[PDB]
C-alpha cells in the first residue's frame, strides 16, 4: 500500500503519491486500484472482511487508506440506508 | 517561438538562451507581458508566477529577467504586483510563492524592484477549514514567513 519507487522506470505501478507540497501540507495519493473493486470480481477490502479470519483483521484495517476510505462510503450511504 | 505555450514552458525548463530575442520582439509588435494573453485566461498566472512555481533548485535564472523585460515595457509595479484573478487561487501573488519555497534570495529581489507588500491572498483556498480552505494564514506575506517557520524573509520584511 505504500508504494513509492524512485527508479523512475517502474514508476506506472507505484502506489503512493505526491500531488503538492505547499509547505506545513502534504498531498498524499493512494489508488484505489483493487481496494474498491467497482465493476470487477472481488476486492481486497471484501477479503479483509468477508473472508479473513485471522486475528490481525483488526489491525489490518487500521491501515492508512482504509481508514479514511471506510468514511468515504459511510458518509455518502450511511445516512441515506439508515433513514430508509 | 512566438506564442504563449512556448514562453510558458520554457520558464518552467529554465533556459534563458531559449528567451533570446523577445525583449525586441516586443518592441516589434508593441505587447506588454501582462497585456491580455501572457497570463492565464483561467487563473491569472504569469511568467514570473510560473517561474516561482517549477523552481531548479530554488533558483531560475529567468526571474530577474522578466523583471528586466518588464522595466523596459514599464510595468515593474504591475508584473510582480499582479495578483491571480480567479477565485479559489484568488489574489495569490508571485511574492506568496516565492516566501512560500523559501526563496529568500528572490524575495528581496522583488521588493527591490517595487512589490507590493499589503496583497492579500484572499482566496477560497486560503480560508480555514470551516470555509473549505485547507490552509490559513491570515492573507499577509508578513504573516506568511511566520506561518511557514521562517523569520528570515520576517527579519527580511
Amino acid at each position: 500500500i505504500r508504494l513509492e519507487i524512485k527508479d523512475e522506470e517502474a514508476r506506472h505501478l507505484s502506489r503512493k503519491f505526491r500531488d503538492w507540497a505547499y509547505g506545513p501540507v502534504y498531498s498524499s495519493l493512494y489508488d484505489l486500484s483493487m481496494l474498491d473493486t467497482c465493476g470487477e470480481e472481488v476486492s481486497v477490502l471484501e477479503i479483509l472482511v468477508y473472508n479473513s479470519k485471522v486475528e490481525n483483521r483488526h489491525e489490518m484495517l487500521a491501515v492508512e487508506p482504509i481508514n479514511e476510505l471506510l468514511r468515504d462510503k459511510w458518509q455518502k450511504f450511511g445516512a441515506v440506508s439508515f433513514y430508509i | 517561438m512566438f506564442n504563449r505555450h512556448m514562453l510558458f514552458d520554457i520558464v518552467s525548463r529554465g533556459s534563458t538562451a531559449e528567451l533570446e530575442g523577445f525583449l525586441p520582439f516586443l518592441l516589434a509588435q508593441k505587447k506588454r507581458l501582462t497585456d491580455e494573453e501572457f497570463r492565464e485566461a483561467s487563473t491569472g498566472k504569469t511568467c514570473l508566477t510560473k517561474a516561482l512555481m517549477n523552481l531548479n533548485g530554488g533558483k531560475n535564472d529567468t526571474i530577474p529577467m522578466l523583471i528586466d523585460i518588464a522595466e523596459k515595457t514599464g510595468n515593474l509595479r504591475e508584473f510582480i504586483n499582479s495578483p491571480f484573478r480567479d477565485v479559489y487561487y484568488r489574489g495569490q501573488t508571485a511574492l506568496h510563492i516565492a516566501i512560500e519555497r523559501r526563496c529568500k534570495h528572490y524575495v528581496e529581489l522583488l521588493v527591490e524592484k517595487g512589490a507590493d507588500v499589503h496583497a492579500q491572498a484572499r482566496g477560497r483556498f486560503f480560508q480555514p477549514k470551516d470555509e473549505g480552505g485547507y490552509f490559513y494564514f491570515g492573507e499577509l506575506p508578513l504573516s506568511l514567513a511566520a506561518c511557514t517557520n521562517q523569520p528570515d524573509i520576517v527579519h527580511y520584511l
